[PDB]
């Protein structure tokens, strides 16, 4: 319930460090910039202008300290902090054509964009540089959402194909080998592990949990479809009367919140004894709007818990302002919310 | 298609609801002839132009989320063709769904890619 | 024919169209463009959605990914009502520099037509945007009215006058 | 506490007249003193001031204002008139239950030489009449089918200024004939049966109805009247005579603006039953029949209409004057 | 100004400039200038011959022959005579005047010349009049403007105008202002009498090589006695002569009133779109 007016024009992406402790932003402009927290009013500390447009991906490796940020520019830039300036190294992204995440194991990030073509991207030490090996097969459109399981070797995408697939980016030579997982035996780099079956919507949202046993995705059809391989891949839709999300993320093991379009974060609950998808509610209840943001939600991280009980949910929205929700006051507030 | 005897009798026998309930089964959506999409179209458009005012409420309430979705796609290709004052109900129709569905409705109906 | 319950299906359509969102082109470098106008991917284009209160009088909206546009066919009751429509939606489209959700020229078929882009849709409330498109409708209907009344009293006046001498 | 004391004083010293062999000045400061105290205090504080042993200060304002023979001082008094009348609905039926009204006409026919005076003072003539509560047989004597005439020949010719009277006098016009009775014994119509040779009354009337808005109602208060425009449409319709104001090309102006205020117009409304019934008069007295234009449309619509089962009794009642109103050959 | 104005402000103003520098016994200045007139008309004022003593004003008219077909001579004759002179090459009707003789009254002079046109064209208007008075039926057609003709015929008087509206919209707006010119008969009854005709020209003016088409307007102007008359003869002149370009500027002037409309309501939306943004 703690909205910060930060900006008057929409937000692009939204990431944040290791404590918590800055937190990173565009503005649809041609740099990023890094801003922190000295007290209850927030101050910019850091400018990144490197980019040249605007900035679409950006993601934080939280132990390694490291951002790396990808956006129209077609280039990514891997910034490390170098004393008291945040030096960029430009990353070959290898592609001729808006989403950017870096792995559980912080040593490789994916760059889903619109080459068709999910861009792994690991660092050759030998070389002393970024290479970036393309993931295109299968793929017949732009990797909106991108993320990670809990194996850091198996990543997860919607593309504007009407699907969100799950393949897999590991590259052999900067890790060991991936453990047996309930989604398949076979993994190598590009081979395709799962994908949706949906044929309308574009899948703006994707996410997998925790345990890594559910893959859930927000589709721009007004419905939001969750997969769980522990009953042999079973795919559960669920169409909203709100319109699109744009966003989704799990916040237990079995309660999944995400806005969009609705422009008012809600909260769902999926039983997995019946096997389907139920809707919790809205989460978020009070210009002239009826909720926090004047726009539709663009982004939504977790500032603290993990994705089985996350304690605060952050979310970046087209309004200008930042969203800091806590899952204690927001179960305090709706008592018919069971999570 | 749809078949025509099943809605036929119903709307002999009166009961609207049975009719409006049978003509939006195995709509032809996945079918590349236009004539069916045509047929099924002029067939909805049809069972709910000869239906009264003040009853529309129930028929409504007793359909379904696809069934809603699949009205809303259908009451979109009758609305291209606009005939015989059918406009007016086909609006209060539009109305009673809006409410009924929300605006996912909708929004399944221009996301769709296949449709009538 | 004519309701208030049309212009609530046209507001619910426009709220559903306004979901749009930023997006490069996909096979120009470093470009970036309306998808509804050029229609260039057909994976990124919805499918059109026609409203008609009547056989004269109609609204077309066609949405996409990153744009949407929405031609508006106004009713036409007489000649003189036309050629003022024609003129006012002339006059309107000429200041399209001003107007950044209108377009210089209208859909073929249609009286007047305006591209909501994504850019467009980012820098301006949806909510008030559909509030502006609701207006534009009763506005219209209002002033061309208006404008006819006076404009037949001023034919009138000028008659009376001229006949006098 | 301040506002309720200074009015009281100034109520006071101006019914002891007293006021009226007193400095211009002096009685400036206070009736502007009055009328700021009733224009940025509270409401409750004037209402009950004013109506303060049963509209005591008011009738006093009211008599002190008959009295009066200074121009300015009469104009801040009406200010204060309209002020008093925009406070509440018991104010505005006492008021208009006092003479104020009978003089406020022979004041606007004797001093024709003050613009900004006969403005203020047709304005709160409009005002005091907005509600249409009351009509006392005594106040015919002072305006009516004369005044009737004088404000048709205002509207029609116009004087000698802003030319903002004009509308404001129609507005006074659309005011008094809201508590008029029907065509045998309306004395607006009387006079409209006189000179039918106004036809600025009707392009004005027709950009009032084309407009949509209402110019007497001003204030919101409960127990709202009806619409002006549609009972002086109906009560000028309601006979040949009087509806013959109307031209030629007029006439089917008009009729396109009632039957496209009465096809836009949705079900459930009230405005809707107005407008149907004010077509039904357009029909019975003036020749629709005639040029046999506009009915096409209008059958259609009327057709829509009569199917329109809305459970709701307003469009039951709109059913039920369109059935009424169904002379079809 | 609503009605046209009949008299020439540049020649009024040039003539009166002119007389009053020399009343004042001041050196005669040369003077030189080409002016217009509405229907086509071509003024042109200049010395004579470089004498500053003199000062000719010329005119011309592309149907000065139809003109003085009708008797403009005489006409002429009797408005200007003495000021009247040879005329100027090229010119149809020149006038001439001396700074060493002239006359008190200045203000007679400059009102008679500047509606040079206005008498110009009156001749057949006087003819037809006298005709009607003296009762001798069964008795013209002047082209005024290059795409327009003027046609002019017991107890009434008929002229009817045939005119070109160009523009489209302009028809409409001619065609809403004749429509209420028709019935104009309702504001005053001793009016003369208003007949419109779209396509077609009336049936008098029929298979006379009348000019047909859609962007074409016939408007007969039925006059009776009462307008006839000789007492009232240089008003109902003024405003017949003036006709046309009185239809043409009010509807010009309909179209200007529009657009300030346009422009207002123009500012209204645009004033509801800037308040639907943020800030």
């Amino acid at each position: 319930m703690a909205y910060h007016s930060f900006l008057v024009e929409p937000i692009s992406c939204h990431a944040w460090n290791k404590d918590r402790t800055q937190i990173a932003i565009c503005p649809n402009n041609h740099e990023v910039h890094i801003y922190e927290k000295s007290g209850n009013k927030w101050v910019q500390v850091h400018e990144l202008k490197e980019h040249n447009g605007q900035v679409t991906g950006i993601d934080w490796a939280p132990d390694s300290n490291r951002i790396v940020t990808c956006g129209t520019d077609r280039n990514a830039y891997v910034w490390t902090l170098k004393g008291r300036t945040w030096k960029p190294t430009l990353v070959i992204l290898r592609i001729n054509r808006r989403c950017v995440r870096w792995a559980p194991n912080e040593k490789k990030f994916a760059v889903g964009s619109g080459s068709r073509v999910i861009s792994i991207c690991y660092f050759e030490q030998e070389n002393d540089w970024w290479v970036c090996k393309h993931i295109k097969k299968p793929i017949r459109s732009t990797v909106l959402s991108l993320d990670w399981h809990p194996n850091s070797v198996l990543l997860a995408a919607g593309s504007c194909d009407f699907k969100c697939r799950i393949f897999s980016a590991y590259i052999k030579e900067v890790e060991e080998r991936p453990a047996p997982t309930p989604w398949g035996s076979k993994m190598p780099f590009g081979e395709l592990m799962f994908e949706s079956s949906s044929s309308c919507g574009w899948v703006h949202g994707v996410c997998f949990s925790a345990n890594g046993s559910r893959v859930a995705w927000v589709s721009h059809d007004s419905t939001v479809c969750l997969a769980d391989a522990d009953k042999k891949m079973a795919v559960a839709t669920l169409a909203s009367e709100t319109l699109p999300l744009l966003a989704v993320t799990f916040i237990t093991e079995s309660s999944l919140v995400a806005a969009g379009h609705d422009c008012f974060p809600v909260l769902f609950t999926y039983d997995s004894a019946a096997g389907k998808l139920s809707f919790g509610g809205r989460l978020d209840v009070p210009a002239g709007l009826d909720s926090l943001h004047k726009n539709s939600v663009s982004q939504i991280s977790v500032l603290s818990g993990g994705k089985a009980k996350c304690s605060q949910f952050c979310t970046t929205g087209m309004d200008g302002g930042m969203s800091i929700w806590d899952v204690r006051s927001l179960e305090s507030a709706l008592k018919d919310l069971k999570i | 298609g749809p078949d025509e005897g099943e809605v036929d009798s119903c709307l002999r026998q009166g009961n609207m609801t049975a009719a409006l309930q049978a003509a939006l089964k195995n709509p032809p959506i996945n079918t590349k002839s236009q004539a069916v999409k045509d047929r099924a179209g002029s067939i909805v458009l049809k069972v709910l132009i000869s239906f009264k005012a003040n009853d529309i409420e129930k028929a409504v309430q007793s359909l379904d989320k696809n069934g809603v979705d699949l009205l809303m796609k259908y009451i979109y290709k009758g609305f291209e063709s606009p005939s015989d004052n059918s406009s007016a109900v086909l609006l209060q129709w539009h109305e009673k769904a809006l409410a009924a569905g929300g605006v996912g409705s909708i929004v399944r109906v221009l996301t769709a890619r296949k449709t009538v | 024919a004519t309701l208030r319950p049309y212009l609530s299906a046209v507001r619910a359509t426009l709220q559903a169209a306004l979901c749009l969102e930023n997006f490069s082109s996909q096979v120009v470098e470093r470009h970036n463009k309306p998808e509804v106008e050029v229609r260039s991917s057909k994976e990124l284009l919805l499918q059109p959605v026609t409203i008609s209160r009547n056989e004269k009088e109609k609204v077309l909206i066609e949405g996409s990914i990153n744009s949407v546009r929405v031609s508006i066919a106004v009713k036409q009751a007489d000649e003189i009502e036309k050629i003022l429509c024609h003129k006012f939606m002339r006059f309107m489209m000429m200041r399209a520099e001003n107007f950044f959700i209108l377009r210089r020229k209208p859909v073929e078929g249609y009286d007047i037509s305006f591209l909501i882009t994504n850019f467009h849709t980012e820098q301006m409330y949806k909510h008030k945007l559909v509030d502006f498109v609701i207006h534009f409708m009763e506005e219209i209907d209002k002033e061309i009215s208006e404008m006819k009344l006076s404009v037949n009293a001023r034919a009138r006046i000028v008659a009376e006058e001229f006949l006098k001498n | 506490c301040h506002d309720q004391q200074r009015l009281e004083v100034i109520f006071a010293d101006l019914a002891r007249s007293w006021a009226l062999y007193e400095d211009e000045g002096v009685i400036r400061c206070y009736l502007e003193e009055l009328l700021h105290i009733l224009t940025d205090a509270d409401p409750e504080v004037c209402k009950k001031m004013c109506k303060r042993n049963e509209f005591e200060s008011v009738l006093a304002l009211v008599a002190y204002y008959q009295m009066e023979h200074r121009a300015s001082l009469r104009l801040l008094l009406l200010k204060c008139f309209g002020a008093m009348c925009s406070l509440d609905a018991a104010i505005i039926s006492t008021l208009v239950s006092s003479v104020l009204p009978v003089e406020l006409a022979r004041d606007m026919q004797t001093d024709t030489q003050d613009h900004q005076k006969l403005c203020y003072s047709a304005l709160i003539l409009a005002m005091v009449f907005s509600m249409g509560e009351a009509v006392p047989y005594a106040h015919y004597e002072h305006l009516g089918t004369p005044f009737a005439q004088f404000l048709l020949n205002i509207v029609e010719d116009g004087l000698p200024t802003t030319e903002q009277l004009p509308d404001l006098c129609v507005n006074l016009l659309l005011a008094l004939n809201l508590h008029l009775p029907a065509a045998d014994q309306n004395v607006i119509m009387a006079a409209l049966s006189k000179h039918a040779n106004v036809k600025i009354f009707s392009e004005k009337l027709l950009l009032l109805l084309n407009r949509g808005d209402d110019p007497v109602r001003i204030f919101k208060h409960e127990p709202q009247p009806p619409h002006s425009v549609l009972k002086f449409l109906q009560d000028v319709f309601g006979s040949p005579a009087t509806a013959a104001i109307f031209y030629h090309t007029d006439m089917m102006a008009l009729i396109d603006i009632t039957v496209r205020h009465i096809a836009d117009l949705s079900p459930g409304d009230k405005l809707r039953m107005e407008y149907l019934s004010l077509m039904h008069a357009i029909v019975r007295t003036t020749p629709y029949l005639q040029h046999r234009h506009r009915l096409p449309d209008l059958q259609a619509i009327l057709r829509r209409i009569l199917n329109e089962e809305e459970t709701s009794p307003q469009c039951q009642m709109d059913r039920m004057i369109v059935r009424e109103m169904c002379k079809e050959f | 100004m609503i009605l046209l104005e009949v008299n020439n402000r540049i020649i009024e103003e040039t003539l009166a400039l002119k007389f009053e520098n020399a009343a004042a016994g001041n050196k005669p200045e040369a003077v030189e200038v080409t002016f217009a007139d509405f229907d086509g008309v071509l003024y042109h004022i200049s010395n004579p011959n470089g004498d500053k003593t003199k000062v000719m004003v010329s005119i011309s008219l592309k149907f000065y022959k139809e003109l003085q077909a009708h008797g403009a001579d005489e006409l002429l004759k009797r408005v200007y005579g003495s000021y009247l002179v040879n005329p100027e090459s090229g010119y149809n009707v020149s006038l001439l005047y001396d700074l060493e003789n002239l006359p008190a009254s200045k203000d007679s002079i400059v009102h008679q010349a500047g509606m040079l046109k206005r008498n110009c064209f009156a001749s057949v208007f006087e003819k037809y009049f006298q005709f009607q008075e003296e009762g001798k039926e069964g008795e013209a057609v002047i082209h005024y403007r290059d795409d327009e003709t003027m046609y002019v015929e017991k107890d009434r008087v008929t002229v009817v105008f045939s005119t070109v509206f160009k523009d489209d919209d302009d028809v409409v707006i001619g065609k809403v202002f004749m429509q209420e010119f028709k019935e104009g008969r309702r504001a005053s009854h001793t009016a003369p009498q208003v007949l419109f005709s779209h396509r077609e020209p009336p049936l008098e003016l029929k298979d006379t090589d009348a000019a047909v088409g859609d962007n074409i307007g016939y408007i007969t102007f039925v006059l009776f006695p009462r307008h006839t008359n000789a007492s009232a003869r240089d008003n109902t002149i003024n405003l017949i002569h003036t006709f046309r370009d009185y239809l043409h500027y009010h509807i010009k002037c309909s179209k200007a009133y529009i657009h300030t409309r346009m422009r207002a309501k123009t500012s209204d939306f645009l004033k509801v779109l800037n308040r639907a943004r943020p800030d």
